[PDB]
């Protein structure tokens, strides 16, 4: 109904497919978190500060 | 036969006339969706309530109480207030459709005991006895089985 | 047993059974951050407050008391043109959440005996004992003792 609002709705026959995003639950928040962990020791594998992350670490 | 097992297999088998009336009467309680508990209802455009209203006024009551010879029946200040206001706003992209769709929705769950916003189970009295129905679970073939058969028969 | 102290032990040893009556109505007495100077308190749509609000017109309180075939019964002025601020302000970004969210607050605040901006401690009375709650210091479990408790027993 908003793509019929502002976009004169031409462009639901122009897309092929319309996806909709559910926001992060906390299941979610658990693994998506723990990702930036495995990038964070490529920059700092010169520092060679290995940090661990409990699932204590998690909820705080 | 119990009330989950009635939604499968009473549309392939089973009919509604052999049932008892402790059966009867639980499939017309309410579910499981029903004491589960649901915040946050989605507003919309409430039919039921008419913005354009106003008050008795009292000397139209009396005047349009002696019955002859008057033109107009009601006040009509609120309710031109209202279409100035339509011609006014320009919104019409997709209120082509809200008056247009919208009331079929609101107006048919007006036959079944539910109000404009109402995504859960509201009763309705068949006979002697209520059944609730719902948005998605309208139990319409409960409400023509209870009308035809019990008219003068009675099942609790 | 002292105020500080009961704090941390009754959540883990003591029970609220074996307490003297000068150990609980010290527990009920307020802590020390009352007696506490706190100016400058924070602002927010205080829902007790009606701005659409409006005065006993006593034309209508005496058709009102007339009772029978009228149609409604309040005045409406001042209702709709709150309603119509509210479609000219388009703000929406935030009052999303405020009637929605805000809002849970100052009514569980209410079965408490606090007000909408109060950050400080506010009685309650509980058979015949005042009980100073708070935003932060609910008390709940002295308010689930004295209710059972001392229902047909005295606790000063």
């Amino acid at each position: 109904k908003k793509c019929k609002k502002v976009f004169k709705p031409e462009f639901v026959n122009r897309i092929d497919k319309i996806g909709v995003f559910e926001p992060l639950n906390k299941k979610n928040l658990h693994k998506i978190v723990a990702l930036r962990f495995k990038k964070l020791e490529k920059r700092l594998e010169e520092k060679n500060i290995q940090v661990s992350v409990s699932e204590k670490a998690i909820d705080y | 036969a119990v009330k989950d097992i009635k939604k499968l297999i009473e549309e392939g088998i089973l009919d509604y006339e052999d049932l008892t009336e402790n059966e009867l009467r639980k499939l017309a309680k309410p579910d499981d969706n029903f004491y589960e508990l649901s915040p946050y209802a989605s507003d919309e455009k409430d039919l039921s309530l008419n913005e354009t209203s106003g008050l008795t006024n009292e000397q139209l009551k009396n005047f349009l109480g002696q019955n002859g010879t008057y033109h107009m029946s009601y006040d009509s200040k609120s309710i031109d207030y209202a279409k100035q206001k339509k011609s006014e706003k320009k919104e019409d992209q997709q209120e082509d459709d809200d008056g247009f769709y919208d009331a079929y929705k609101q107006i048919k769950n007006s036959y079944d005991g539910i109000p404009n916003n109402f995504n859960h189970e509201a009763p309705q009295l068949i006979g002697n006895n209520y059944v609730f129905t719902s948005i998605y679970d309208t139990k319409e073939n409960l409400i023509k089985f209870l009308k035809k058969n019990s008219e003068y028969d009675l099942y609790d």
